[PDB]
């Protein structure tokens, strides 16, 4: 616009929160749908819902992580990201239902100076390989969960052959997208790229998607978070190379049914 | 009851039709009528907030 | 007694 | 009874086939649809989808995350391949096991444009220009700039708009290809060379990738249903 | 109202260009991919395009009955240490891997099921003692309903269990079933657990598998010859062709590229290079 | 004579299917119908009618008239459940044996509300309030009056009106649940607690029966037919 | 005589109907139509003299 | 191991048919496929066999060809497949007009390949008059039954 | 003329209450 | 969606007639109407440039 | 920021009302009123404390 | 000829 | 209905 709006240029603001950024690459709605809450038409639960709405829909910022040139990928999974953010987390463990839909917004800065590329990809039911070749499906609830610090990818698959006492983690091989497909296909996601020369973050705005219209938050997860470095980082002649990614995420339109006391999840 | 539909000819020896009655009171028990709808792929291939036009700057 | 699709 | 003569087919189970058959579990209260986001309704849409092609299958690069990364350099002008590929979408290595590959391998025929879109991933200082060939078959495939030239071709000037397309129009003898290596319905010669050079300042990586993409154009289709070779179960 | 069996768009004649219009350049880190058609870079000719993607609809994708399961029965007498053999099978695609391949190309779906099931039969020793034309039993048991212990128990009597009495050497049997699952719509992978570990609980008591929602998550054919045995071993197999009709799917995922390991998305140690080796710069 | 093919599942016999056949006796006299009191249309009426729980089935009480009742006393106050069971209509052994249990486990799918009606039977002169609570899936199940308050619940006051319903509203993440234990499709819990406690007058009895009954609301639906368990044939 | 009813249709792929034709002169030999009613559950849930108020004391 | 069978699809394995079609150059057709099926013992014993079921799958070119009776190619999850019970009705099915082309070449005077001269002579080789190597693909017929005693 | 096919009662939102209507209490003893 | 033609009746014992009805929604399923055309023989029995008059000197 | 062109970042500003421990760790600041701003040509970035109070008026 | 219910 | 060649 000649009154200067850039597609490179936004500002997002839910709840007491607002992100600004001035190197985007547009932002993405996931399947084109954008979130809502759960119609009539739709509806499941019968008791009145409680929304938290700005309560729980604003901006949470997890912890940051590091990228160098050994760095494999990193993964999240949502809800469980944000079971310990704020009011989100307090709606969630009260509830035995409950869906709600996410704005991801995904940071890194760097320089003009600087190179590299994280494909930033939002999966629907992204389920992962375990690390065992003597069962199938034995991955632990808090192996699954690891919170808001996330799991990583791998470049090689290592088994657990501690069979007294096994690990119970996955063992997710990034060109294997950590489940047994190839990342170059990963892009049929909703996805947007991080590539330093030309933008410093990813936007993807994700509706609540699963097989029925809300489920349980604590047992299911809905969405995947995956961050791989599609071309390594690279700086200067440095060696050893780091920039931060931070990843900042909002519930948006949730909704929650079925209200008891609190879960008291067994997370280690 | 009977359903008439045409067929789309393909080798050739007006519009030939086939005939279709179903037999059973569930569903599920009919065949395939194969009369099915295309779509745009932009949910998949153009998932962004702001419309694309492709002859612009896609980053502006 | 007919459609026709 | 209604007379009545049994003819040839009769009591056969064709695989294929459509015909009515009683439901085992009559007046049963169906689960109602939802609005799920992301319906497909055509595997062509996605065919259409942009997924990144592994171009370097080398014995130590592929199967690795290595396989998707054309390294590029700013060394002196030449004009000798960044790379080299047949358009054979369902059997060439590097094509095969991309979305619109892995479809095409459940189908016998494939017909239409396609097109392929090169992402730079070097700094915001480096700058070049390249040129993107394809050469439609029968003759000597580009191992030079030259000849390559002298096919459908785009060259990309690197800057904001970090990605450059070439169209590989539909450009066939046959109405449809075959989805195996076939040279009646070969499809020629994909090729990318440098036009000048990648040029950096100091303090800069003088190396970097470029990443690749293919997807189908909208007047691409694919017919005759088959099973595909990319996945088997040996007992 | 575009149709699976409308003809793609015409190719429109397009001329020479040298304007700020820049089609060719773009940018895949917003996540879309350029719509582009040869005329946006190279001069084209006018073409009336015929062709459809009438075969490539998602029915027509899997317009197709695959093979699920092969289930073995015998007709023998039993004794003591060995009873005659019935077979039972918890009902999936993922016993083989073909149709399993093609519907998980997609994470939701909804469908039909055509179940056509064909029977083959063959004695299994020397003795020139014949048999006689075999009825087999093919009965459907419904999460919860009483699974058989012996080919001839009261669970047979299927009152309220739907049954095919399949008779050997006519047209392979065929039934329908609608869309029968507890979800609004079928889910090929399901990231989660069916119970949540209580810290207050043993860690035993909150356990569950990765991945697995409902354990019996559609039930079990049980199979049986129904014929009493014979003085010469009869051995049958009945193979299980699945289609789903009516289909449905939503949200697409790239397909299986190493060898599945199980009913979950893992993967085993030495099947995980699908890619062979080619030169960067070899045609 | 008509050419037809013979398609699969011809000369099958599908124990659900629906078919024309011919009549053994034809022109046969049918005795007429006469309006005989009580007819049924669907088995749901039945499931909406109220049956009495087997709350106690310990050892001892088990498989005898004691094992409707449920035992309250005049002690002091206390946090802790008159009663447990879980929300599992056709398979927990205190409700697979109602109406609506014995109903359900004819089918694989159940859903919507359900209602339990607790009746008094101590004497006029006993007063009392109790807590009949409804705790959703997913939490620890509740042992003390503290956690069942937080969720669904009637404070019940006896008095004239000598009984009380807590209505268990359809809540669930599917639509269905299935008439078997299972995790994923787990109801959650049914408690009752004091409240303050049972007080009576002196010569009167100090302790006393309260019995339950548990029935469907008119929102409540059954689908996949299929055998039971609850009666078998052996030889 | 043919007869044409439509069907609840469960998942898709307008009314979707099918045909029934009776081969017998006895009603005995017709297939089940499925075609049934419902009714309150009242006789067996209410089955008092007084109709019940549910607000109201059921004991007054 | 046990006799399966497989065959190029063309009308060139036998005469008659072959000699109709060439009195014409180009031709389009639906195809109408008839399968008669016929079996017999061949060793002395009196041991039986029960009725045989045939599985006759068409695999299109490309799709995996079964190197043994009982591999995983015959799931047919894609390709058409006919499951033929011995002794009824000669099974059969149609086939649209499939071709490539916007016509079937009863003659095609020339190559799949040009000789290139920077390439060898063995590179640039191939059959005169053959266009597609694999033009229709393949049947691939079996017995689904497992075996008796008797052959 | 409702059919057993029909679909059953919506639930229709409601409310906060404080009133004399007592829809939980009851009396068994009358069989209903 | 009945097809009602008449057949050249050969033997005798107004028109007799058959009808037909496509079962199939390809029409590759089809069986052959028989309802062919013919055309004139020329373009092989006279492919040449300038129109012949039989009557006429065929060169002139 | 007055750094050089060449510098990037993003910081978060926060605003955190009364009464609870305050911020002393990007977490806790997180859950309060916050702005997150990422440096580049727009020089500055405003965070605006919006009128959140018991009274009507503050002491001074 | 026909009913339609 | 019906067609009449
Ligand atoms: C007499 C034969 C009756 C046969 C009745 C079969 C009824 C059961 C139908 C099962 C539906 C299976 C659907 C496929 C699998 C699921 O999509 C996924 N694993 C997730 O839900
Ligand atoms: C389950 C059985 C399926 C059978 C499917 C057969 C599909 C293939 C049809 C082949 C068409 C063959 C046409 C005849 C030959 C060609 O005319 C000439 N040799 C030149 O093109
Ligand atoms: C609509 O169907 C009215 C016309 C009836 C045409 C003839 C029907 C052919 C036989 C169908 C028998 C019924 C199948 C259950
Ligand atoms: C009412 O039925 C008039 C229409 C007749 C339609 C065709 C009937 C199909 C064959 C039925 C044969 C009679 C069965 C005893
Ligand atoms: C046009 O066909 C309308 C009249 C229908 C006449 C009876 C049809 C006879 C049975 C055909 C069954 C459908 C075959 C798939």
């Amino acid at each position: 616009e000649a009154c200067g709006y850039s597609d490179r240029v936004l500002q997002l603001t839910l709840g007491n929160s607002t992100i600004t950024t001035q190197e985007a690459a547009n932002s993405v709605v996931a399947y084109g749908r954008w979130p809502e809450y759960l119609r009539d038409s739709e509806a499941n639960p019968v008791d009145q819902p409680t929304e938290p709405d700005v309560a729980a829909c604003r901006f949470y910022t997890l912890d940051t992580v590091s990228w160098t040139k050994e760095s494999r990928g990193w993964w999240w999974k949502l809800p469980d990201a944000l079971r310990d953010m704020g009011l989100f987390g307090q709606n969630m463990y009260y509830h035995y239902l409950g869906r709600s839909g996410y704005t991801v917004h995904v940071q890194c800065n760097a320089s003009k100076f600087h190179q590299g590329a994280l494909g930033v990809f939002a999966v629907p039911e992204m389920c992962l390989a375990g690390d065992s070749n003597t069962t199938t499906m034995h991955t632990s609830y808090q192996n699954a969960n690891p919170g808001e610090k996330g799991g990583t990818f791998t470049g090689t698959f290592t088994p657990d052959n501690n069979q007294t006492s096994p690990a119970r983690r996955f063992c997710p091989v990034d060109y294997l997208l950590g489940n047994g497909t190839l990342l170059g296909n990963a892009f049929v996601f909703p996805h947007q790229i991080i590539n330093l020369r030309t933008n410093n973050c990813a936007t993807l705005v994700l509706p609540y998607v699963n097989s029925l219209s809300i489920d349980s938050m604590v047992k299911h997860n809905n969405w995947g978070i995956a961050i791989l470095p599609l071309a390594p980082l690279n700086f200067a002649s440095e060696s050893s190379p780091e920039i931060p990614i931070t990843l900042t995420i909002a519930p948006m339109c949730c909704e929650f049914n079925g209200l008891r006391n609190i879960t008291l999840p067994r997370l280690q | 009851g009977a359903q008439v539909s045409s067929q789309k000819v393909g080798a050739h020896e007006s519009t030939i039709n086939y005939t279709t009655i179903n037999y059973y009171r569930d569903s599920a028990s009919n065949a395939a009528s194969k009369q099915d709808f295309s779509q745009d792929p932009s949910k998949f291939t153009e998932p962004i907030k702001d419309v694309l036009i492709k002859t612009a700057p896609m980053l502006n | 007694g007919s459609s026709s699709t | 009874g209604l007379p009545v003569m049994n003819t040839p087919g009769s009591n056969q189970y064709l695989t294929a086939d459509n015909f009515q058959s009683p439901c085992a579990l009559p007046e049963f209260d169906v689960t109602p649809p939802i609005d799920i986001p992301g319906e497909v309704k055509n595997m062509m849409e996605l065919a259409e989808i942009d997924t990144m092609i592994p171009f370097d299958l080398s014995a130590t690069k592929k199967n690795t995350m290595e396989m998707y990364r054309v390294r590029l350099s700013d060394k002196p002008h030449t004009d000798d391949p960044i790379l080299c590929l047949s358009l054979s979408p369902a059997s060439d290595p590097r094509l095969s096991h991309t979305m619109l590959g892995e479809i095409l391998n459940y189908y016998t025929h494939w017909a239409g444009s396609l097109k392929f879109t090169f992402l730079f991933c070097g700094s915001m200082m480096a700058t070049g220009k390249l040129l993107v060939s394809y050469a439609p078959p029968g003759a000597d495939p580009p191992k030079k700039r030259k000849e390559a030239m002298l096919g459908t071709h785009v060259i990309w000037d690197i800057g904001l708009q970090s990605s450059c397309t070439m169209v590989v129009p539909w450009i066939s003898n046959t109405t449809y290809r075959q989805t195996i290596d076939d040279s009646f319905t070969e499809g020629g010669y994909i090729s990318v060379f440098y036009q000048t050079r990648i040029v950096v300042p100091l303090s800069t990586p003088r190396e970097m990738d470029i990443l690749g993409f293919v997807s189908a154009c909208n007047d691409f289709s694919v017919r005759l249903l088959r099973d595909t070779t990319h996945i088997e179960q040996k007992a | 109202a575009a149709t699976s069996r409308d003809a793609l768009p015409n190719t429109e004649a397009s001329g020479p260009t040298h304007s700020k219009e820049i089609p060719a350049l773009t940018a895949v880190e917003t996540g879309a991919t350029n719509p582009l058609v040869p005329s946006d870079t190279v001069q084209t000719r006018h073409v009336v395009q015929h062709r459809s993607r009438s075969e490539s609809s998602i029915e027509s994708f899997f317009a197709r009955g695959a093979c699920v399961t092969i289930m073995t029965v015998d007709n023998s007498a039993s004794t003591t240490n060995k009873d005659k053999l019935f077979a039972v099978w918890k009902i999936t695609y993922k016993d083989t891997v073909q149709l399993r391949r093609k519907l998980e190309f997609f994470t939701y779906s909804r469908f039909d099921m055509e179940l056509t099931f064909v029977v083959t039969a063959n004695f299994t020793e020397t003795n020139n003692g014949h048999a006689l034309n075999q009825v087999y039993q093919i009965m459907y048991i419904p999460p919860g309903a009483p699974v058989p212990e012996k080919w001839d128990d009261y669970t047979w009597q299927t009152s309220s269990n739907p049954s095919i009495f399949y008779t050997y050497g006519t047209a392979p049997a065929r039934i329908s079933v609608p869309y029968v699952g507890i979800s609004n719509a079928y889910s090929h992978f399901y990231d989660g657990f069916s119970k949540v570990p209580l810290k207050d609980q043993s860690a035993a008591l909150g356990d569950s598998l990765y991945g697995a929602a409902s354990l019996n998550d559609f039930g079990i054919l049980a199979v049986r010859v129904v014929n009493d045995h014979n003085p010469t071993k009869v051995t049958s197999k009945i193979r299980v062709y699945l289609k789903p009709k009516h289909i449905r799917v939503w949200c697409p995922r790239p397909p299986r590229a190493v060898a599945y390991y199980g009913p979950g998305v893992d993967y085993k140690d030495g099947t995980l290079t699908p890619l062979s080796t080619k030169d960067l710069t070899t045609y």
